[PDB]
RNA sequence: AUAUUGGCGAGAGACCGAUAGCGAACAAGUACAGUGAUGGAAAGAUGAAAAGAACUUUGAAAAGAGAGUGAAAAAGUACGUGAAAUUGUUGAAAGGGAAGGGCAUUUGAUCAGA
RNA sequence: GUCGAAUUUGGGUAUAGGGGCGAAAGACUAAUCGAACCAUCUAGUAGCUGGUUCCUGCCGAAGUUUCCCUCAGGAUAGCAG
RNA sequence: CGUGGAGGUCAGUGACGAAGCCUAGACCGUAAGGUCGGGUCGAACGGCCUCUAGUGCAGAUCUUGGUGGUAGUAGCAAAUAUUCAAAUGAGAACUUUGAAGACUGAAGUGGGGAAAGGUUCCACGUCAACAGCAGUUGGACGUGGGUUAGUCGAUCCUAAGAGAUGGGGAAGCUCCGUUUCAAAGGCCUGAUUUUAUGCAGGCCACCAUCGAAAGGGAAUCCGGUUAAGAUUCCGGAACCUGGAUAUGGAUUCUUCACGGUAACGUAACUGAAUGUGGAGACGUCGGCGCGAGCCCUGGGAGGAGUUAUCUUUUCUUCUUAAC
RNA sequence: GCUUGUGACGGCCCGUGAAAAUCCACAGGAAGGAAUAGUUUUCAUGCCAGGUCGUACUGAUAACCGCAGCAGGUCUCCAAG
RNA sequence: CUAUCUAGCGAAACCACAGCCAAGGGAACGGGCUUGGCAGAAUCAGCGGGGAAAGAAGACCCUGUUGAGCUUGACUCUAGU
RNA sequence: AAACUUUCAACAACGGAUCUCUUGGUUCUCGCAUCGAUGAAGAACGCAGCGAAAUGCGAUACGUAAUGUGAAUUGCAGAAUUCCGUGAAUCAUCGAAUCUUUGAACGCACAUUGCGCCCCUUGGUAUUCCAGGGGGCAUGCCUGUUUGAGCGUCAUUU
């Protein structure tokens, strides 16, 4: 995940499992004043939801991540 | 120590919810610092601060639904009393205490006397 | 056949989860729980199966509302506060 | 001491009729005012193989005389009867190959 | 099956979650008879039944 | 007034004492078996207190030998006691196709009584 | 043996226990079939087989009579305490 | 005679050691048994008078558990087969690498999938148990990482069939039946716009739903990328559906286009109800034609091999997706 | 030549070898329509969005079933000289 | 390729106690008993005479006032008609 | 004579009997009457700083609120020791709440975390399309309301 942030510009978010793409691509613009280019999501084996959020060209997601606390 | 019930309620609904966003935010970045640091159980205080915010907002909001309907029959179901089923079913006082006129008068006119025996 | 090489022949689940007991006994076919009788209302039971019964009865759970109606029947349905 | 086979056919599991590529029922037209009192012409539009049968079927179109469509039927087709002729079927048809009287 | 329902799955992922030995600080609490995991499940020994 | 192998709360016993007593004294209707209906165990005890063996030494290690704790390690979590079957070592004895036994005495070993 | 059609086979589906299904062997119906499996009635009944747990002391048999749907059993008399 | 429990009593025994257990040591009793010494042990137990019973085991192909001889025995012999060296390691027949020899020989011992499994995938650590030898290795053990879709599936459709409702049967659990003996209807709009609805104009109904990860079906490809994901990620290039929509174009003065004899052509080129038609949509075998990929092969531009001799030679790259 | 796709045909049947969703077209002519201008999102370009669940791996002489790391059983695609 | 021997690994059947004969008698075919013959540790590979070897409460036969499958103008009934 | 076999003893094994324990069972007696559409019992899945279970709980998730007590919890970590206090606690009590997905289970389905419809509201020009938030839509039956149907039928106009 965190190759996916310094490289893809995607932030990997753990995300509620009744939550879609839709409230997922909302809930990051709200809480990251961020611009979200799209977002793929998987369910993973251990039962919780995973998220890449890549972001759109103008934010780079490292510094989000950096800001959000997590280098 | 956490938040204390007692002083949730003298604020406003607004002031609540403002201060349940900020513990929404704490929280959020309290579980983004626990990935790093390992046992950090100050997450658990602002998790029960969260839930007693919670609390004493439904709180309020349900005593100002109780005022709102005051009086007036037809309250809502979850403000109603949860007796059992059964005793909810059952016959108010007034019912069942409900007697005929014959038996009104019958039981007016010769009720149970007290008399005791003296040789 | 009819024995080993006739078991390997096993790969088709005649049953699934049940969605009201979670058994794995219902039925594909019939759609119906060999357990539990879902989806019929009453929940499959029979006298002679006291075991069956026993596993499945009252109690078996964690009853999650019947297990605080004995206190509040001592305390006679009250509905204020304590009033400190 | 077992049921026999006769017997066990009036369940009717295993001893359905194989239906599946059945042409439709085969029968005449509703009897109606038109047949009750005159005539109606329908088309020969298909003489047909039927699964399971040995005559064919043909597929004779009238108009409907209550609604502007076409009511398709499915008769069981007489011999010399041929695709593109004129059906006549009521009181009032001719003596015909095919008519229905 | 790798074409799994999501029923099928989510007990995949509770089986997952609950394949693990006893935690070692477990057999530390003051009275613990708890020896070890004794529900501990492997895909080799038995199945799940679904 | 009568019933009550269920529920809730109590008091008891010439009852059972872990192969007993409910199947379950314990994460028991659990683990596990069966497609399924169903079937369904085993499993309690260091010590007053972990004081659960610091430290040295041999060993790759497990462990051993010491040291030590403890009333006890002939209590070391493979833990109260620790039978028998079966087994090792030591000691004694006998033994040409079984062994064991009865009566009697020799021999060896051992022992009470006055 | 057969191997291009009364062919082989996956999946879906239907038929359930005196019931099904059978190109018919009483075959098959989840290693179960001349009546599946599960639980209960049920600790089913058994004139039949096996077993039936301490010591010493005293006494001490019968396999015969009659009757029985009786002949591996019982009642009855006899023998015994 | 002995055992579990009970009333009474011996103001019985006992942490200075109860019970239990072991003991070719002693004593008493014909015996069932009783008593003592020694060792072990650790918390209770006994004599007598009575009470009571789930009260005495060698057997029951007895029940549960444990243990033998057999016995270091039978055996660990199908699937052609292994060998050398180095590394690692305490330890190597079995691990890793290299070298060699072989096999599967494309109806594979290859590459993928369906059902099923469920993390076995991958990395790191790591060998008590398991891998019927071994093990440093593993589908094991311990800790983590990992599955990214408008276009691939499910989702939708109906198939055999399953199955509510309306009704009928049944004491009843429930059974029948699936469009039937039912008052089973929403989607359109003149007007209403006291509000786009109710009244109020008018058009269509013999009917739930479930049932296919191989049937039908809207639409995505190539290259690259990971320890482990890829038609899903990245780069580029498309497409479909639903919606919103403004320009350009087209059309109209003969309003809803022109051309061609025609088959038909096109950048467009109004079209409600209703009806009709087509596609979806279909067996199997045979030969023939054509395409694609593969096979074979010539020249040429590169790389590799053999070269005592011969071989302008042997092997290999030369590709082009959806749209 | 092999694999495969396909076309036009031919043989066979007392066998003539699904259904529905969905899409299109036609018939019709309701209605709506132009001249300091009306019409046309079946022509071109342009704008926005496309949710949910599955997706790892094995698929077998060791990942399924057969008590197991069992010479058994278990559907299918590709296929060089 | 086994068997064989070795390193490692390591079961099971079965087992009253056991294991040399001849005759005798005996429940009429003894490993034990009687009378004789005899008889010397511990063993390995084979072997199939014996252990009336093992495997299974004989499936044949009989008995039981034990069944079941099937049949029939057995007795007694019954769905249907 | 060893080895070997057998018997006994001691020590050591194997094994878990015996003895003594007992927060368990069993039986008897006494008292009480309280599940559920205000969604029960049961199920699935989650929730803790470090838990797999048991237990508890439900996205307010080993819990929130209220009351009482009065200083803990404890395996570690952390916090705290104001703790002469509206205040520790895995405490007790419990009257207020929360109560995922379900389940008689209720919009339609369910081998699908599948598919609708209505209202309010928010965003994307947006009554119509998409999305977010909130609130709803089962059946039978009863009383009542409203809107209706039938030459079943009364009266009036006619
Ligand atoms: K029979
Ligand atoms: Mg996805
Ligand atoms: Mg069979
Ligand atoms: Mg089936
Ligand atoms: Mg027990
Ligand atoms: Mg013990
Ligand atoms: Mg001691
Ligand atoms: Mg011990
Ligand atoms: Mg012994
Ligand atoms: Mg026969
Ligand atoms: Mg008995
Ligand atoms: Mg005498
Ligand atoms: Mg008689
Ligand atoms: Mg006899
Ligand atoms: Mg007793
Ligand atoms: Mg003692
Ligand atoms: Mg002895
Ligand atoms: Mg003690
Ligand atoms: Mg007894
Ligand atoms: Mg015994
Ligand atoms: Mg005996
Ligand atoms: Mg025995
Ligand atoms: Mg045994
Ligand atoms: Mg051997
Ligand atoms: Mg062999
Ligand atoms: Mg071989
Ligand atoms: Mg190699
Ligand atoms: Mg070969
Ligand atoms: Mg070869
Ligand atoms: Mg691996
Ligand atoms: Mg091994
Ligand atoms: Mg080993
Ligand atoms: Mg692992
Ligand atoms: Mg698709
Ligand atoms: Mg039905
Ligand atoms: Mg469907
Ligand atoms: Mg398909
Ligand atoms: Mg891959
Ligand atoms: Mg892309
Ligand atoms: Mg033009
Ligand atoms: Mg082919
Ligand atoms: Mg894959
Ligand atoms: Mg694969
Ligand atoms: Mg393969
Ligand atoms: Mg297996
Ligand atoms: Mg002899
Ligand atoms: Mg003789
Ligand atoms: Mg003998
Ligand atoms: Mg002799
Ligand atoms: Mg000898
Ligand atoms: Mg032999
Ligand atoms: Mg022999
Ligand atoms: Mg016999
Ligand atoms: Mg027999
Ligand atoms: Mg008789
Ligand atoms: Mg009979
Ligand atoms: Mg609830
Ligand atoms: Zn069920």
């Amino acid at each position: 995940a965190m190759k996916k942030v310094e490289d893809g510009n995607i932030l990997v978010f753990q995300v509620s499992m009744k939550a879609n793409k839709y409230q997922i691509k909302k809930a990051v613009k709200e809480l990251y004043e961020v611009d979200v280019l799209k977002v793929n999501t998987l369910v993973r084996p251990n039962g919780t939801k995973k998220a890449y959020v890549r972001l759109t060209a103008d934010y780079d997601a490292l510094d989000i991540a950096n800001r959000i606390g997590y280098i | 120590a956490g938040v204390k019930a007692y002083e949730l309620r003298t604020k406003s609904k607004e002031q609540l919810a403002s201060q349940l966003v900020d513990l929404k935010k704490e929280l959020a970045e309290l579980k983004v610092q626990k990935l790093s640091r390992p046992s950090l159980p100050k997450i658990k205080t602002v998790r029960k601060s969260i839930a007693c915010v919670l609390t004493v907002i439904n709180e309020q909001q349900r005593e100002a639904v109780r005022q709102l309907y005051k009086g007036k029959k037809y309250q809502p179901k979850d403000l109603r009393a949860k007796k059992t089923r059964a005793l909810r079913r059952a016959l108010t006082k007034f019912e069942a205490s409900q007697v005929t006129e014959k038996q009104r008068k019958k039981q007016i006119a010769f009720p149970q006397r007290k008399y005791a025996i003296k040789a | 056949g009819k024995g080993t090489p006739s078991f390997g022949k096993r790969h088709n689940k005649s049953h699934t989860l049940c969605n009201r007991c979670g058994r794995r006994s219902f039925h594909v076919q019939k759609k119906t729980c060999s357990s539990c009788g879902y989806p019929a209302a009453k929940t499959r039971s029979y006298n002679w199966g006291a075991k069956a019964k026993r596993r499945h009865t009252t109690g078996t759970g964690r009853m999650r509302y019947l297990k605080h109606v004995s206190r509040r029947f001592k305390n006679g349905f009250q509905t204020g506060s304590a009033s400190k | 001491g077992r049921v026999i086979r006769n017997q066990r056919k009036g369940a009717g599991s295993i001893f359905t009729s194989h239906t599946r590529l059945r042409q439709g029922a085969a029968k005449l037209r509703t009897l109606d005012y038109a047949e009750r009192h005159g005539y109606i012409r329908g088309i020969v539009k298909q003489i047909v193989h039927d699964s399971g049968r040995g005559a064919p079927l043909a597929k004779v179109v009238f108009r409907d005389p209550y609604k502007y469509r076409l009511r398709e039927e499915i008769f069981i087709a007489n011999e010399g009867v041929h695709t593109g002729q004129f059906i006549y079927a009521g009181k009032k048809a001719s003596l015909n190959v095919g008519n229905v009287l | 099956a790798a074409q799994k329902s999501f029923r099928i799955k989510q007990k995949m992922a509770k089986a997952k979650k609950q394949n693990r030995p006893l935690p070692q600080w477990i057999r530390l609490r003051t009275n613990n008879t708890i020896r070890y995991n004794a529900k501990r499940r492997n895909w080799r020994r038995t199945k799940m039944n679904i």
